[PDB]
């Protein structure tokens, strides 16, 4: 869910 | 990148009993990257309907396949596993020992 | 069993001039496999892999394929950034994979949480044991560790892994208890072989055992072979339960100076083996  | 060389097993499901239907498998683990081919092998020639595992991977993040077939062992046929991976020069050929 | 864990993985690989990413996710109870999904594939949908979860309804089936669609939107845009993190470029074909999952007791508590990553087959970011922050590996992961400390990302995930994921973990061993919760010990017995006229390899044999854990081991005179077992990695039978054997080589007449110990949940009592021919 969450980028880099 | 982190390379790893695969493991590999060739063994029956099942002790092996001249006559008796069993499975072939063969367990590739420990490799990183994920692009592998891997063969059965019945003297020599590679056997058609082979099926393979979902790709997973290990705590240290290296992968691990398990392929297989059925098969009946016989005295004489010779089984193997062939393997090729970017880690390996050539593929590796491993023979099953009934024993192993 | 006295514990429990469930396990999401993803691994996706780029294909730089060949399309979109290789996107590849397995979950699992213990050490049974229950659902995929293969963006090769021609489905497009999460997929059963065990016959327990087919009891879950259509909305289940709805809700995990868009969720892990997403999760591979996600990931290929972290593939991109990693390049630039990295200063890599777009020609060669890299690596990312993510793990998570929870552990809960027999008592049906949660004990521990996992959230990681690694790229390139190196480890970038993982979610510590307390769940509250993160260890980064290097110089491009604390860039995300940042954006990650900002936006409370450990927060979310904490709270899924002691709730959702609990929830889900107990569901799924009540729907498959008579497989999942299976204690079967392993059925042990040596062999002896014979190398020349001054050694022979006794092997110990562990078969059709579940769940995989398992410690096979080597004494000589009750002190630990460590230093000269050959112990192969537990492997799959392709029934469910699982393989390992542990080998020493011994010189002639020395046998029963010898024995192999196998320990397992299945096993009211450690087993101890000789060489009984
Ligand atoms: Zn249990
Ligand atoms: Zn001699």
């Amino acid at each position: 869910g969450a980028n880099f | 990148a982190i390379q790893r060389t695969p493991k590999i097993q060739v063994y029956s499901r099942h002790p092996a009993e001249n006559g008796k239907s069993n499975f072939l498998n063969c367990y590739v683990s420990g490799f990183h990257p994920s692009d592998i081919e891997v063969d059965l092998l019945k003297n020599g020639e590679r056997i058609e309907k082979v099926e393979h595992s979902d790709l997973s991977f290990s705590k240290d993040w290296s992968f691990y396949l398990l392929y297989y077939t059925e098969f009946t062992p016989t005295e004489k046929d010779e089984y193997a596993c062939r393997v090729n991976h970017v880690t390996l020069s050539q593929p590796k050929i491993v023979k099953w020992d009934r024993d192993m | 069993a006295g514990s429990h864990s469930m396990r999401y993985f993803s691994t996706s690989v780029s294909r730089p001039g060949r399309g979109e990413p290789r996107f590849i996710a397995v979950g699992y109870v213990d050490d049974t496999q229950f659902v995929r999904f293969d963006s090769d594939a021609a489905s497009q949908r999460m997929e059963p892999r065990a016959p327990w979860i087919e009891q879950e309804g259509p909305e289940y089936w709805d809700e995990e394929t868009g969720k892990v669609k997403a999760h591979s939107q996600t990931d290929r845009e972290n593939l991109r950034i990693a390049l630039r993190y990295y200063n890599q470029s777009e020609a060669g074909s890299h690596t990312l994979q993510m793990m998570f999952g929870c552990d809960v007791g027999s008592d049906g508590r949660f004990l521990r949480g996992y959230h990681q990553y690694a790229y390139d087959g190196k480890d970038y970011i993982a979610l510590k044991e307390d769940l509250r922050s993160w260890t980064a590996a290097d110089m491009a992961a604390q860039i995300t560790k940042r954006k990650w400390e900002a936006a409370h990302v450990a927060e979310q995930q904490r709270a899924y892994l002691e709730g959702t994921c609990v929830d889900g973990l107990r569901r799924y061993l009540e729907n498959g208890k008579e497989t999942l919760q299976r204690t079967d010990p392993p059925k042990t017995h040596m062999t002896h072989h014979p190398i020349s006229d001054h050694e022979a390899t006794l092997r110990c044999w562990a078969l059709g055992f579940y769940p995989a854990e398992i410690t096979l081991t080597w004494q000589r005179d009750g002190e630990d072979q460590t230093q000269d077992t050959e112990l192969v990695e537990t492997r799959p039978a392709g029934d469910g339960t699982f393989q390992k054997w542990a080998a020493v080589v011994v010189p002639s007449g020395e046998e029963q100076r010898y024995t192999c110990h196998v320990q397992h949940e299945g096993l009211p009592k450690p087993l101890t083996l000789r060489w009984e021919p």
